[PDB]
């Protein structure tokens, strides 16, 4: 148990602190994993509205969202699980993600669109900043040329089609540095 | 643009 706290609390702190984005519904499912593990089974006459310190169980862009409902509801639905069990769970469900080890940004795309960018080592995925979604994936092995200027980043995959792919971002640089690093390895 | 090529081999070689 105490090699499983590790992997546990890693998985934890990514998805409260924002790291590791998820959607409202996974972020409750976890939070509700979360209190079976710090608070043994649901009980329902004490876990209800107004017990828990929401920021230190939902992710701070879910706070002011009135998840408590869908939380209790995940956690009473672990029945009688043993902590043990809860936070395999838990880890097991962050790994099961396609936003688990991926390295986000937040920008803009053309009223703009507020959108989640990631970076692997592999590759580049467009994902909705709302349900974190993942829209569309480019592999890394395909990118031909980037452009990062102080409020925006565009990169080119080689595909007439549909063009460059340009967004607006502040972090640019920090983009392409990223992506430079991880193709110096596959390319 | 001000490109950067990533001198990929795919399109360079």
């Amino acid at each position: 148990p105490v090699q499983l706290n590790l992997l546990y609390v890693q998985a934890r702190d990514d998805i409260l602190n924002g790291s590791h984005p998820v959607s409202f519904d996974k972020a409750c499912e976890f939070a509700g994993y979360q209190c079976q593990i710090q608070f043994g089974p649901h009980n329902e006459q004490k876990h209800k509205p107004g017990f828990l310190e929401l920021k230190d169980f939902l992710p701070k862009e879910y706070i002011k969202q009135k998840g408590e409902r869908k939380i209790f509801m995940a956690h009473k639905n672990c029945g009688n699980m043993s902590e043990i069990e809860a936070k395999v769970r838990y880890v097991k469900l962050a790994r099961s993600l396609k936003t688990y080890g991926v390295s986000f940004f937040l920008v803009k795309e053309k009223k703009l669109v507020p959108r989640l960018l990631g970076i692997t080592k592999e590759c580049v995925m467009r994902v909705d900043e709302k349900t974190k979604e993942v829209i569309q994936e480019w592999s890394l092995t395909n990118i031909k040329r980037w452009a990062a200027s102080p409020k925006s980043f565009t990169l080119d995959f080689g595909d007439y089609q549909d063009g460059y792919y340009s967004v607006q971002t502040t972090e640019g640089e920090q983009i392409a540095q990223l992506i430079a690093g991880y193709i110096d390895i596959i390319l | 643009h001000m490109w950067d090529t990533a001198n990929n081999p795919l399109y360079k070689e």
